[PDB]
DNA sequence: ATATATATATATATATATATATATATATAT
DNA sequence: ATATATATATATATATATATATATATATAT
DNA sequence: TGCCGTTACAATGTAACAGTGG
DNA sequence: CCACTGTTACATTGTAACGGCA
């Protein structure tokens, strides 16, 4: 355990995910019959502003298949809003064209590396190159 | 959101239950009685929310039945919560008759409409008159009393057979009246080309048919 | 009865022919840029071994 | 269509698509299928949603006779009950008339 | 122009990012007060299924905030869904430490061009290595 | 459409039960503690529905509930 | 053979919504 | 300074839908 | 094993720059 | 000039797969 855990922001974050799929059609609740699932979702929508009910709320009716997505979903959640407070644990995000990415993952494949790693190792070889030359 | 239908019950169930027809037409389903295509109003009705009923009906323990014939009706199961009762033998004697005679095309002239004499003449031939009289009096013989009585006991099973759909009388007359498909029923034992003593069992599996 | 025979006619054959047309554009397509991009490739191939 | 390339081919499918928007918006599932079939990654949902049409009109077939599952086939069929109609229309009006 | 304009799929583009933006709460109406902000969206909604009109009720009762970034989300969209066809056209979403990314945006900037081609001349370095160690 | 408050009150589980009674005329007392409270607290539209059938639902002084049919 | 229960139809009175015609005060053309 | 047109209110009475009570036919059961 | 950090993506939305033609 | 388009460099959120550790 490396990022300590608060409810009232874990549990926040669980109910706008869950409403954002319910928004999205997915369905948030195990319940077939449309009426009961219905219930369960304004239950869940009335239950806005409380984190100790809303544990409780997908103990009961949460959907048995979508327990491993939310809670890998949390995860990131965590991770990226500890992380996201220092420069220096940010990440930054880039698209790379499809024949560079391509060879950049060849070789981080290849060497073991990481994509961040093997960046790192190839530009300290190009100033290398460089110091070399000059 | 809360004070909203779909939470309770779908839309489309109680638009059916809200709608003017719904109370006869249920009062007369849990009575025991047939839907046929002659009743148009009270027969597109149930087929337009035909799926909304049956599964409210599940609620007691009955299924809301279409046979191929196109005729609704309510099967109650062994757990039904709405009472269930058999047909007598001469009822069935009197709707297997109803079957021929729907069927049968002699009696075209007739165009559909029949007398309660034409129906016990033909039940007559096709049926074994004294031993059919058996039942209706365990010590007739032939006697014209007991001939009397078998009549006044089919009138009074055909009766009981308006009251179920199987047949309505005329709109001035009730000596005379007209067959509806829902008599096909009657036949559901020889319906398919097998045996009758599995067809039977089947039957009475199914709950369609108790035995005697 | 009619209207609804016309109407479920009319519906019938409005459905088929935009499916058809929806569909059969993009297939040809495909199926023109594959045989080009085939064409293509061949004389790549053959420089490369050389 | 061979002959053309592919502005015409899209262009037309776009217009079929269009008539398919106001030709499906009665249906859920058939216009759910018309949405996800416009991704560029997988045509092969194109041929889906086609299929799902025929496996829609297949189930509108209203009696046996007209069972001639193929939906272009029960066309003429159709035709020929809604000219036959014309006749016992035209009787029916002159009976009523009278 | 490059990529072919096609309307009924531009509009229902458009129509999408509507309701999108609706739903997340924003004001895409112009309107301030509530029953005609609610009118319009609800026609807007009725306009689902014609994808035509929708450019009507964007000129009547759109925001006048949304043009650049609607002019912005479209064309991105175009693009992307033109280069999806093929895979060497498409592009790769990759995620770098700061450090990292620093590094490579100082170098990038200082070279005058676009991350690609300085991922490009770096891993073309290498390889020329690769090379020579192998001829 | 239908009330609101009916649709809850005819979802209900205990509904089937005490409809079948109900039509029975079965009458309703206190001792029934389920099928009472929940007639109480649903009178107001249950009331409506049987009305729909020309049947009147009927809250006794002593306070059990039954079912008085109409002449229609 | 006849008492009794049941379904149907008609007449009758209640209660409510609504269109019609008149009375009254004000506005505006003569 | 006047009389006609308008808007308002009101009672009239017209019609519908409801609910009740009585007569009838007649099908059951002792 | 199940939780927990971590990586490498995918999909969509935006700001900013560079081109192009009217 | 001005507008509209193409492109790059991000952000933002979600997900599956590894691998560490009780």
């Amino acid at each position: 355990m490396k990022y300590q855990q608060l409810e009232n922001l874990e549990c926040g974050w669980k109910w706008a995910y869950l409403i954002r799929k319910h928004q999205e059609g997915e369905p948030i609740t195990k319940y077939i019959e449309n009426s009961a699932a219905h219930a369960a979702v304004d239950k869940l929508i009335k239950l806005e502003s409380e984190p100790v009910r809303v544990l409780e709320w997908i103990e009961q009716h949460m959907n048995p298949d979508l327990f491993n997505r939310m809670k890998q979903t949390i995860r990131a959640r965590r991770k990226r809003h500890f992380n996201a407070e220092h420069q220096h644990t940010r990440k930054k995000s880039i698209d790379l064209d499809f024949p560079v990415w391509h060879r950049l993952s060849a070789l981080s494949q290849r060497r073991g590396n990481t994509l961040s790693e093997t960046i790192v190792q190839l530009i300290e070889d190009a100033e290398r190159k460089e110091k070399y030359a000059n | 959101s809360s004070t909203h239908i779909e939470q309770f019950m779908p839309v489309k169930l109680a638009q059916a239950l809200a709608n003017s027809l719904f109370p006869e037409l249920d009062s007369q389903l849990r009575a025991g009685r047939h839907i046929g295509i002659d009743d148009l109003d009270n027969h597109a009705f149930l087929m337009d929310f035909q799926e909304q009923l049956e599964e409210f009906y599940a609620r007691y323990n009955v299924e809301l039945i279409r046979a191929p014939e196109g005729f609704f009706y309510l099967r109650p199961r062994s757990t039904t919560l709405i009472p269930r009762s058999v047909l007598s033998e001469l009822d069935m004697m009197v709707g297997k008759i109803l079957c021929y005679l729907y069927l049968s095309p002699e009696r075209l002239a007739n165009q559909g409409i029949f007398t309660s004499q034409e129906l016990y003449e033909e039940l007559i031939s096709l049926a074994d008159e004294g031993k059919l009289m058996k039942f209706v009096n365990q010590r007739s013989s032939g006697s014209d009393l007991d001939k009397q009585k078998l009549q006044e006991k089919v009138r009074t099973t055909l009766n009981r057979l308006r009251r179920l759909g199987m047949v309505y009388f005329l709109p001035n007359n009730n000596n005379k009246f007209t067959i509806t498909e829902a008599v096909f029923r009657f036949g559901a034992d020889v319906r398919s080309g097998d045996d009758p003593r599995e067809i039977q069992l089947r039957m009475i599996r199914d709950g369609e048919a108790m035995p005697v | 009865a009619i209207r609804v025979t016309q109407s479920d006619r009319d519906l019938f054959k409005h459905l088929i022919t935009e499916a058809t047309s929806y569909v059969s554009a993009d297939y040809m397509r495909h199926a023109n840029e594959r045989r080009t991009h085939l064409d293509e490739a061949l004389a790549l191939r053959g420089e490369l071994f050389g | 269509l061979a002959y053309m390339e592919g502005g015409a081919l899209r262009s037309m499918s776009d217009k079929a698509l269009g008539a398919l928007r106001l030709a499906v918006a009665d249906n859920e599932h058939l216009r759910d299928a018309l949405r996800l079939s416009e991704d560029p990654k997988r045509p092969e949902r194109k041929v889906q949603f086609f299929i799902a049409v025929y496996q829609h009109l297949r189930e509108r077939i209203r009696q046996d006779i007209i069972r001639t599952d193929d939906p272009v086939d029960a066309i003429e069929q159709m035709e020929i009950e809604l000219a036959r109609l014309t006749e016992e229309l035209t009787a029916r009006e002159q009976k009523l008339a009278i």
